[PDB]
């Protein structure tokens, strides 16, 4: 019958990766293939 | 301690009858 | 989770059969009075040629005594699906605890058994009771009901004592206004599709946890409904004489410092009441 | 401080291995379903999904089981062949491991679980039961 009280919250434990992409050379194609 | 507490689901809620006076013959 | 403001309840209440009997108030729980039981003969016509005189038998005499009585409940608590917040259950509690203290005590003042009660004026058995004619109907007497039984109960009371009003259950009322002829027409008051004469110019004041010989319109009667003998239908008396409810002390409530413990409060609460019956002759009671 | 957790959401048996149970939903709104293991799989198993009336007989009975038919969603790849309503517990489920169902679409006044031919050996080790939301009455 009570209202148990909400609180400010964030759990979360997600990971990702590194980021290997400065490393690649950079390429900027305007059309579908080269 | 734990007093396990109870209501109904349903039930089968049958119909009352209803009888209203009978004429009366007479005394005698 | 939307919860609304409503607080259906659906619980019914009786009529409140005090403010007919004697109303009387006293701070002790013990009184006493007088009564005159019976004047008497005092005498006769002394015949001529006799300068003497005569006895012969006074009457009795008695002062009389009662009591009241207590109805109390302690009812305490734990205080976490309590004093945090749903609803304040303790009021739910107190009105619970007052509802019942009115039910009980018109209960107890119709039918209280005699020790540590008010003693009912119905079980008293000391009112006189009429019981109603049997029918005979294709050669059997089943008892049953009928119009003028009625009209000849209520005139049947000595009109010296007192305008004597009477008491019965709306189902009773409902089976009387519906009683038919051998014309096909409604016996009594007819042609409105209803009869709704306003019961305090009739004298009747009306009731709903009376013995109700009317069980849910359920019986009434041609061969298995049968009416049922013996079942009280109604009463009449002058209740300014013929009975009497004292009040002492209302309901009170407070709390129990001891045994609290800071968790489990605990609140005491009672009231103090009685009642008692006069003469029971002023009043009858009609029955099958 | 548990709470009084059973005068709401009151479950009741519907598939205790080898038998099911018609249970009434009517003065409820909403019902989940709660899927549990006591051994270990063998191969994926199928269930069944039936429902049932107020028998003519008796308005508090539960009449046929009549097969729930299936409501597809938005985004839907597959529809049972027969357009009947159903259920599946893959394989390599450990016992220690509940699991979830609902179907979104009620109709009759009682509801029930079948093992799916084929599929009803697992099923022993296998038990379903039901919780509610509603009362309404």
């Amino acid at each position: 019958f009570f209202t148990p009280q909400v609180l400010a919250l964030e759990v979360d434990c997600n990971i990702e990766c590194a980021s290997l992409l400065d490393l690649y050379g950079q390429i900027e194609v305007s059309r579908s293939t080269f | 301690m734990v007093k396990l507490n109870c209501r109904p689901l349903c039930q089968a809620p049958t119909a009352s009858r209803l009888v209203s006076p009978p004429c009366f013959i007479c005394r005698g | 989770p939307q919860v609304l403001a409503l607080e259906v309840d659906c619980n019914i209440e009786c009529a409140s059969l005090l403010d007919l009997y004697g109303q009387i108030e006293v701070s002790r729980s013990t009184f006493t009075y007088m009564k005159i039981a019976d004047y008497g003969q005092l005498g006769e016509y002394t015949c001529d040629a006799k300068c003497d005189a005569e006895f012969g038998e006074p009457g009795n005499i008695r002062h009389l005594e009662g009591k009241t009585y207590d109805y109390r409940g302690v009812f305490c608590f734990n205080r976490k699906n309590l004093q945090e917040a749903n609803y304040d259950f303790l009021s739910f509690m107190i009105g619970a605890a007052q509802r019942s203290h009115r039910i009980n005590r018109n209960q107890a003042l119709m039918i209280g058994k005699g020790v540590n009660e008010p003693k009912g004026w119905l079980t008293e058995n000391c009112f006189p009771v009429f019981q109603t004619l049997p029918v005979d109907v294709n050669g059997t007497s089943t008892p049953a009901f009928l119009a003028q039984d009625w009209r000849r109960f209520v005139t049947s009371f000595p009109a010296e004592y007192g305008e004597a009003r009477s008491v019965m259950h709306q189902n009773v009322f409902g089976y009387l206004a519906a009683m038919v002829d051998a014309n096909g027409r409604f016996l009594f008051g007819d042609g409105d599709l209803t009869f709704t004469p306003d019961l305090v110019r009739e004298r009747i004041r009306i009731s709903n946890c009376l013995p109700d010989p009317t069980e849910g319109n359920t019986k009434g009667g041609t061969g298995q409904d049968a009416f049922a003998a013996g079942s009280f239908v109604a009463a009449q008396a002058a209740w300014k004489t013929a009975f009497y409810a004292v009040e002492k002390r209302p309901m009170f409530f407070e709390q129990y410092e001891g045994g609290s413990s800071a968790w489990c409060v605990k609140y005491q609460f009672g009231a103090e009441d009685g009642g008692f019956v006069g003469c029971c002759e002023h009043g009858r009671i009609l029955q099958i | 401080m548990n709470f009084n957790v059973g005068v709401d959401f009151p479950s009741f048996i519907a598939w205790d291995g080898e038998e099911s149970f018609p249970v009434k939903v009517d003065g409820f709104n909403q019902f989940g379903f709660t899927f549990k293991t006591i051994a270990a799989l063998t191969a994926a198993t199928t269930f069944n999904i039936f429902y049932h009336e107020p028998s003519d007989a008796d308005p508090c009975v539960p009449g046929p089981a009549i097969r729930v038919p299936e409501v597809p969603f938005c985004d839907t790849v597959l529809l049972s062949e027969d357009g009947l309503a159903a259920v599946t517990l893959p394989e390599t489920v450990t016992p220690d491991s509940f699991c979830a169902g609902t179907v979104p679409c009620m109709n009759g006044q009682w509801i029930s679980i079948a093992p799916a031919t084929g599929s009803e050996t697992n099923a022993a080790n296998v038990q379903i039961t039901v919780t509610m939301k509603g009362a309404t009455r």
